[PDB]
């Protein structure tokens, strides 16, 4: 029987209250579809090849061949505009300084690299090299594949851009013309857009970047531990190739005539008879051919809704801070990367996470001179004979004074008012 | 893609108006004729980057853009017998 | 049929005469006269866009 | 600009005209006329081609519908897309960003239009920018002060506190900044003397 995971029974109290004491930055991964592949199909070369008794017979049997090319069409502008919608979001092609201190974090494995000819970072290039006859004999029967308006060069040189413009600018090359602003004090503001202070941020920054270095580092090996971990994209390549394959060998069925090939029938049959075994093999594969568009138009269907869920990402996570819980990773989304994949995009969310957490007793209020202090911004907490103000994502105590809290009433109808002094500077 | 015929392939890239494929994309310039190029992703930018200067914006400025998003279909009734056995 | 004729390197067998795909369809043929294993490629075609 | 409207439209009438074609062929038979199939064959064997035309037909309408069904998905998608923007964007002020216009979302305005909607997203845009000398934080007598709620800037030889939105230069004083340690682990941190009213 499968288990739903561990058992906790957390204390629940009416005084005590757990505040983290420390944290951790964690770089998670998210595989997401963008493009499929643009397939065109010859109608008459996939009915009936090297026929021209049946390329005349075919024109009697409806106009089906233009409105299965309308189709292809539509699903290829479809993908091309997929391409456009989420990573050609930027009108500014930035560009990174030569300079590559941003404070202590190390982006060395997200920039592209000079050396190889590809412009694409350590990451893509093992997003590039796990994402894998055949194509020669579906081209032979009609099945061509169309290639893409942007190449991968152009959607690494677009990735690079936003990577440049996220790093250098922020959250200001998405909305309007491009801020400059030192990395650190961007990652200041991404703490203070989550709760915690800038005192954080500055006085633990030598930390805070070698936890960065250390989970950007990680993440290479775990993407090229797991095998499946490119599944995502894979799913979409092996649907494709399936689909073709099996409209490929529904040509060897005959559809309850006497044969497969029709060079066979028009050679021992005369043209009297040949009608009622060459209509069912034209019914049969033209049934066939209907039945693939009216699949890969619901393929193509879900590979939209995934490219649309895909920039709606890109424009809330990466573009800026989404404080939209579980969107831009599981925490405290700080900030995010993304990167090309063939058919996908991959998003590394940097994300916030308190750890090392301790319990303090509680209190709503705090009465001096018969009158209720409330936090104006933080919690009151407890060492077990002193009371302190803290926030509410970091065990930072301070003194209670009248800048940290605010009267409201007398100390008479709060349900769990306590006794204590505020200070008066 | 293939062979384009009928497009001077030139070296100047410009904006993308016709896309043909793999980068490639057709434009009707200057006589007049038709060219085809790669298509620019944009214009260069080089952020000046510092790690003690920033830029703050001394203006401002209100902008009314346009979205237009579809809500439904002409709602279609068909009839087999009018359809399939007329008269 | 319509198609082109290449020499190709396939090992055909002494009572092996044609060859099929996965389509059933006859890739590589024998010539009756001289015995040399050809190799039945279709025409060549594409799309036109305008 | 109404392309997002008129591709519906043309698709439908597309879909009509093709479902109206499809009376004209005749799916394997001798003619697409019902009558003329009646009055120049023998009912016996006049049956084996008229259900090869009544087969094409219910095809060509199953297909339709399919077809009909499928443009449906994206079409009730893009109604909830509208719909939770009219919510976001109409009914209040939504902080996601290119969701309700590109820039600072202000506000947003609905129109009606065929077989749609139309919102003109008030949104803000900054402009004119310009380029300061910046700190992490500022120590007086020896304890860091850092920004409650805005930016340290610097004009080449003063310094001032801006928000991070507009250019707004105000003397640093006590109740724009608190203060969390000393001056010996933030590293960039400038000395300049505070303002105590
Ligand atoms: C916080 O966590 C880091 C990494 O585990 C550790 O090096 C550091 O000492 C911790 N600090 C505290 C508050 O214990
Ligand atoms: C960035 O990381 C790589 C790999 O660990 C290392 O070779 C390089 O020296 C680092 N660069 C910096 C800025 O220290
Ligand atoms: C708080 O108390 C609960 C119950 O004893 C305990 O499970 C939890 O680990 C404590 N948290 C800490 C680390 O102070
Ligand atoms: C509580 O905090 C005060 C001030 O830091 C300290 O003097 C006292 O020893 C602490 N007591 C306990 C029980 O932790
Ligand atoms: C708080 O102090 C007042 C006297 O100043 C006393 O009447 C009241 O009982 C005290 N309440 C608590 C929480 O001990
Ligand atoms: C365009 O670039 C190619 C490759 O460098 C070069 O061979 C060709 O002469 C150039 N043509 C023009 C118009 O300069
Ligand atoms: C600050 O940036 C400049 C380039 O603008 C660089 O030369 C200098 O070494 C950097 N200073 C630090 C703190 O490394
Ligand atoms: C802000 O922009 C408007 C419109 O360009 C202009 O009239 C106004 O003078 C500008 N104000 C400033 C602060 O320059
Ligand atoms: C076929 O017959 C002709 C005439 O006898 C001869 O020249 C040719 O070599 C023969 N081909 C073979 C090998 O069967
Ligand atoms: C800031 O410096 C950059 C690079 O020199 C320049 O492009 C920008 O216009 C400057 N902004 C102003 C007006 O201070
Ligand atoms: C900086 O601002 C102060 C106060 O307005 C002014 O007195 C000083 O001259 C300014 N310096 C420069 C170089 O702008
Ligand atoms: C800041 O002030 C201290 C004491 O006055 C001095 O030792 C230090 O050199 C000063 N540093 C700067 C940034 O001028």
């Amino acid at each position: 029987t499968m288990s739903l995971g561990a058992e906790n029974s957390v204390a629940y109290s009416n005084n005590s209250i757990a505040i983290p004491t420390n944290f951790t930055i964690s770089v998670t991964t998210e595989i997401l579809p963008v493009s499929m592949t643009k397939t065109s199909v010859d109608c008459t070369m996939y009915i009936c090849g090297d026929s021209t008794e049946c390329s005349n017979l075919l024109l009697q049997y409806g106009s089906f061949c233009t409105q299965l090319k309308r189709a292809l069409t539509g699903i290829a502008v479809e993908q091309d505009k997929n391409t456009q919608e989420v990573f050609a979001q930027v009108k500014q092609i930035y560009k990174t300084p030569p300079i590559k201190y941003f404070g202590g974090f190390n982006f060395s494995q997200i920039l592209p690299d000079p050396s190889k000819p590809s412009k694409r970072s350590p990451i893509e290039d093992l997003l590039f090299n796990k994402v894998t006859d055949l194509i020669c004999a579906q081209k032979f029967k009609g099945l061509t594949v169309l290639p893409p308006l942007l190449t991968d060069e152009m959607i690494a040189q677009y990735t690079s851009a936003l990577l440049a413009g996220t790093i250098t600018s922020g959250w200001t090359f998405g909305a309007g013309p491009a801020l400059q602003i030192p990395f650190p004090m961007q990652m200041a503001y991404r703490f203070n857009g989550i709760g915690v202070t800038q005192n954080v941020l500055y006085e633990n920054q030598k930390l805070i970047a070698n936890q960065f270095n250390s989970a950007i580092g990680k993440i290479q090996d775990s993407l090229s531990s797991t095998p499946s971990a490119l599944g995502k994209l894979q799913d979409v390549v092996n649907h494709n190739a399936q689909a073709l394959n099996t409209l490929v060998k529904q040509l060897s069925s005959k559809f309850g005539a006497i044969s497969s090939v029709l060079n066979d029938i028009f050679s021992r049959l005369d043209p009297p008879e040949a009608e009622v075994q060459i209509d069912r093999l034209i019914t049969g594969r033209l049934q066939s051919l209907q039945t693939y568009v009216t699949q890969q138009l619901i393929r193509a269907a879900e590979i939209r809704a995934s490219a649309n869920l895909a920039a709606t990402k890109m424009s809330e996570c990466v573009l800026g801070q989404s404080k939209r819980v579980d969107f831009c990773g599981k925490g405290y989304h700080l900030m995010s990367f993304p990167q090309s994949a063939p058919h996908g995009v991959v998003f590394l969310h940097v994300t916030y996470v308190p750890a090392q957490e301790k319990n303090f007793t509680t209190a709503p209020a705090i009465c001096h001179d018969g009158k209720a202090h409330f936090p104006r911004e933080g919690v009151f907490v407890s060492n077990g004979t002193h009371w302190f103000v803290t926030q509410r994502n970091f065990y930072e105590p301070q003194i209670i004074t009248t800048d940290n809290t605010f009267v409201s009433g007398n100390c008479d109808v709060v349900i769990g008012i306590v006794n204590n002094t505020v200070y008066d500077p | 893609a293939g062979c384009l015929i009928g497009a001077e392939y030139v070296n100047n890239s410009y904006e993308c108006d016709i896309p043909i494929g793999a980068g490639i994309c057709a434009s009707y310039q200057t006589s007049q004729s038709i060219i085809a190029y790669t298509m620019s992703l944009g214009a260069e930018n080089s952020v000046a980057y510092s790690n003690n200067s920033i830029a703050i914006p001394t203006n401002f400025t209100i902008s009314v853009t346009t979205e237009i998003l579809p809500v439904s279909m002409t709602k279609t009734s068909v009839d087999c017998t009018m359809y399939i056995c007329g008269d | 049929g319509t198609g082109v004729l290449t020499e190709s390197n396939k090992k055909f067998l002494p009572f092996q005469q044609f060859g099929r795909d996965i389509a059933d369809t006859t890739d590589a043929v024998r010539d009756p006269q001289t015995l040399e294993i050809l190799d039945i490629t279709p025409c060549s075609f594409g799309g036109v866009s305008v």
